[PDB]
RNA sequence: ACCGUGAGGGAAAGGUGAAAAGAACCCCGGGAGGGGAGUGAAAUAGAGCCUGAAACCGUGGGCUUACAAGCAGUCACGGCCCCGCAAGGGGUUGUGGCGUGCCUAUUGAAGCAUGAGCCGGCGACUCACGGUCGUGGGCGAGCUUAAGCCGUUGAGGCGGAG
RNA sequence: AGGUGGAGCCUGGGAGUGAGGGCGCGAGCGAUAACGUCCGCGUCCGAGCGCGGGAACAACCGAGACCGCCAGCUAAGGCCC
RNA sequence: GGGGGAUGACCCCAGGCGGUAGGGGAGCGUUCCCGAUGCCGAUGAAGGCCGACCCGCGAGGCGGCUGGAGGUAAGGGAAGU
């Protein structure tokens, strides 16, 4: 009945470690906080694992703006308009557009513009 | 290219450091000069070390002066654990870190 | 049933009730279990050492803390406490049982009283040749009363007795063979 | 050879390159398969139309295959006594974007 | 060995190889120790010389660094560098974006409350006899002491006070 | 009566804390003084009731965190930067 | 929980799922005893060193380099885990 746990320990270690890519000064080894700085990490990984999807949310945010207004008014405007729509209501994308495609965007721009005023 | 060293060195591995990080990857008769009239000990060591160096090559690794150290290092290990006065109670032993010393010798 | 008879050519006895029957592992096992159990051994570490010195676990208000365990080699903690009580006496009435629907599942092999007599183990390089194969491999041998002389001895030893020859015995996966006198031990059953 | 419809999630913007596709073990297991996928935002060749013009043609692309969840490791952890370790899942199977 | 005047305490420390065949000779050097040759299956197996991990000190290389804050960092986007699981990923980060470490005891904790300098190994709900419910199952009258006998393996089987 | 739907009751094994505060309200004391304490009615937190807000702030307003980074409507709270 | 499950599994929707003391269920490696008609390895036991297949996971497998000799159990048992 002996234990040498041995060989295993160790190994988990390593284990973390890897965990471990080569971060701050330190840790970079540390057996601990090592460990730790982990934890840490993580979760926060997570929140900004569900976070994300947001900064998104924001992004197409501007480079909405970007054109939203470029041709003259808000999204509060192109929104209320936008939704007036029927048989099309979509947003992300359409930024990415209105920049990929100047003639596309552009156009809604305007059945827009419309829908609304 | 050929290789001196040495360990066992009884030395502050630390300043024979700054040793080479002159004379290092240089001329050979060249920092030969550098330690022959540098200053702190090591030096006479680290000469040594450059000796048995440009020899092992020519004699049995081989084309002279062409020659030089294409690189240059040293190690410590083995200490000397020393006992000193008991905290006047508690003993404070410091260490004589041993010292490394190898060191590259190419031609050209 | 199939209480086939040894001498193969020779006749075919009867199966016993008994035998025969079903199956019954859990206590199968058990059975088994009763078995290394009140067969095995003991141990432990040093009662003198492991609470053999003096100790000066020492003052305190100085910088360190506290003849016991932890701190090396010493202490143990709750180890091969030899005192370690090994036996397990299953239950009569269980053994007993076990065996029993045990050896049915031996079943699933006659030993003609009449060998009782063959005198050499190299006769059993014979009445080897006579019905061999890998179950074979298993063996198992047994008489009835008295064991079947050398036929004790080869690269398979192991002679119950018409009384004495148990699940211990070949219950393991296994094969077999019994004297009459063998079937003897039914009795037993 | 680019348009951008929308299907149980806009996962849109395509025409060709498969798209990595949300999951649908339903009409999927049509390995190389065909289907057909509501439209709404008809960009082709500089020309476009509402995506409610649209809402009644479309596309459609073949069931290529059934990406396994590309890598992705969440540590869920906190000083609160808390742990816990659990590996992505969000595939799907590919689909080349089948235009029309 | 060692601290203790004493009674007494009371450690650490094993491993080359198949066997020495244990390194004649030549080299720099006062030597140790390093360069060749030779044993050799291998000596980064080489004399405290099997495996010989981490911590920790080095030598080169990629990337990166002087109007910049936080251990952390992790989400986005970009350039350099390599694509033995190539039109996808590796590594490193420039920015910005959201971010108060980790353990005990705490009404409540980032903590300025304590716990810990770093790494490796030891190190903490166990066993016995009772009793107690639950469950796996053998008979309903169910069940066995201690012992007698049998015992490569050593094979259990009889014992009926309770 | 019961629209409900999923709590209820008895027997039995295994437990933990046996000292908390914070807020609104109705009372006690108190200089109607205290992030004071003392009893009550609901909530609240519990080392995660983790996220939003109020800058920052357990905690008060909204919210019940199984998981899905480049979806969609709102809450409270906001929209000159 | 419930509608049929063939052993899987598949379909609906109800229905939540944040959780420390602490209560119930399920799994993982660790050194050993079986070898329940079990044995791999000098073209490497094992430990080590490194990795963009398998699992919610704690681990697995598997391939490259190292190193000198072991031990693995398809399944149940045990414990100085």
């Amino acid at each position: 009945p002996r234990a040498k746990t041995g060989i295993v320990r160790r190994r988990r270690h390593k284990k973390v470690l890897k965990r471990a890519k080569g971060f701050w000064g330190s840790r970079s080894k540390q057996y601990r906080n090592a460990f730790q700085t982990l934890l840490n990490a993580a979760t926060y990984e997570y929140r900004d694992r569900r976070n994300k999807k947001r900064d998104f949310r924001r992004l197409w945010i501007q480079r909405i703006n970007a054109g939203a207004r470029l041709h003259g008014m808000n999204y509060s405007t192109f929104i209320n308009g936008l939704k007036r729509a029927n048989i099309d209501l979509n947003r992300k994308v359409l930024a990415d557009i209105a920049a990929r495609e100047p003639e596309a965007f552009k156009a809604l721009v305007d059945a827009s513009r419309n829908a609304r005023q | 290219e050929a290789k001196a060293i040495a360990r066992y060195v009884r030395i502050s591995p630390r300043k024979v450091r700054l040793v080479v990080d002159l004379i290092r990857g240089k001329s050979l008769e060249e920092a030969r000069n550098i330690l022959r009239y540098t200053n702190k000990r090591g030096a006479y060591f680290v000469a040594k070390v450059l000796e048995s160096a440009a020899a092992n090559a020519v004699n049995n690794h081989d084309l002279e002066d062409r020659l030089y150290v294409k690189a240059a290092y040293v190690d410590e290990g083995p200490a000397l654990k020393r006992v000193l006065p008991r905290a006047r109670g508690r003993a404070d032993i410091i260490k004589k870190r041993t010292s490394h010393i190898t060191v590259i010798l190419g031609e050209k | 049933m199939e209480a086939t008879i040894y001498d193969n050519t020779d006749g075919e006895v009867d199966l016993p009730d008994v035998f025969e029957t079903p199956v019954r592992s859990d206590l199968i096992g058990k059975a088994v279990r009763a078995a290394q159990a009140n067969r095995k051994q003991d141990y432990g570490s040093d009662e003198y050492a492991g609470l053999r010195t003096p100790a000066e676990s020492f003052g305190s208000g100085r910088g360190q803390a506290h003849r016991v365990p932890q701190a090396v080699k010493g202490r143990s903690a709750h180890p091969p406490k030899t005192e370690k009580d090994r036996s397990l006496d299953l239950n009569d009435k269980e053994r007993q049982l076990a065996v029993r629907s045990a050896l049915a599942a031996t079943a699933d092999v006659v030993v003609s009283d009449d060998f009782e007599d063959l005198v050499k183990t190299q006769e059993v390089v014979s009445l080897l040749e006579a019905l061999d194969v890998h179950a074979d491999i298993d063996r198992l041998f047994v008489t009835s009363d008295e064991p079947s002389t050398a036929a004790r001895n080869l690269a398979g030893a192991d002679v119950a007795t018409a009384s004495e020859v148990n699940t211990e015995d070949l219950a393991p996966g296994r094969l077999t063979v019994f004297t009459e006198s063998a079937l003897a031990e039914v009795a037993e059953r | 050879m680019f348009a951008i419809i929308q299907t149980g999630g806009k996962q849109y913007r395509v025409s060709e390159g498969d798209v990595i596709r949300v999951e649908s073990l339903q009409g999927e297991a049509g390995d190389k398969v065909e289907l057909k996928a509501l439209f709404v935002g008809g960009e082709q060749t500089v020309f476009g139309e509402d995506a409610g013009k649209y809402t009644v043609q479309a596309e459609v692309v073949e069931h290529g295959r059934g990406k396994k969840i590309y890598i992705r490791k969440y540590k869920s952890g906190v000083q609160y006594r808390r742990r816990t370790g659990h590996r992505q899942n969000f595939t799907a199977i590919k689909i080349l974007g089948i235009q029309g």
